[PDB]
């Protein structure tokens, strides 16, 4: 009964931790890199860039 | 552990690169 | 002869304005690559 | 040119550590979560990019 009573993790606190892991997630693939500003207009760039995930 | 999986990946890309030497005995044919 | 804008065939090379504009566009499209596979491997689990 | 040259030549060591799932589970851990993150992680660690099949295209 201790494993639960010592730690009595509730839903919400442990949604907190499943929040930050897919937090983690998105920024981690939704950086894209950061370059020349004004120079990288290139179609091809641009387009990658919305489509970056 | 993961610089040995870097290095062994590494290795590959450079022999698959130089596998380019073997299109140019298709010019040749 | 034929998909070459120039005003004359003696090409004459004194800027390399015309080689890295076409290696900017080159290599920069193979960009994304492994952005695009951290997508794949990351999207496979949740870790959690 | 030269940007993206040292974007995609930039050397990253940053000293990966090494995760000893043993001593978080010993000292203390929810039942089921050390275990879990575990065998979780360890799957993710396995993936690994594909250098072959771009090696081919370019």
């Amino acid at each position: 009964q201790e494993q639960a009573n010592l730690i009595g993790l509730t839903a919400e606190q442990l949604k907190s931790i499943k929040e930050n892991d897919v937090r983690a997630r998105k920024e981690f693939l939704e950086s894209q890199p950061k370059l020349d500003n004004n120079l990288k207009n290139i179609e091809s760039v641009k387009k990658i860039l919305a489509t970056w995930g | 552990q993961v610089a040995q999986a870097n290095y062994s990946k590494f290795r590959a890309d450079y022999s698959a690169s130089v596998a380019a030497f073997q299109q140019r005995i298709k010019t040749i044919e | 002869e034929n998909n070459i804008a120039s005003n004359t065939y003696i090409l004459i090379q004194q800027d390399v304005a015309n080689m890295a504009k076409a290696y900017v566009h080159d290599i920069c499209g193979y960009i994304d690559v492994a952005n695009k596979e951290n997508v794949r491997i990351l999207s496979k689990g949740d870790l959690i | 040119l030269s940007s993206l040259v040292s974007f995609y030549n930039k050397q990253h060591v940053e000293q990966i550590p090494t995760i000893d799932f043993n001593e978080w589970k010993s000292v203390i851990s929810t039942q089921g979560l050390v275990d879990k993150v575990k065998e979780n992680y360890e799957s993710l660690i396995k993936e690994q990019y594909n250098t072959d099949a771009i090696s081919k295209q370019i």
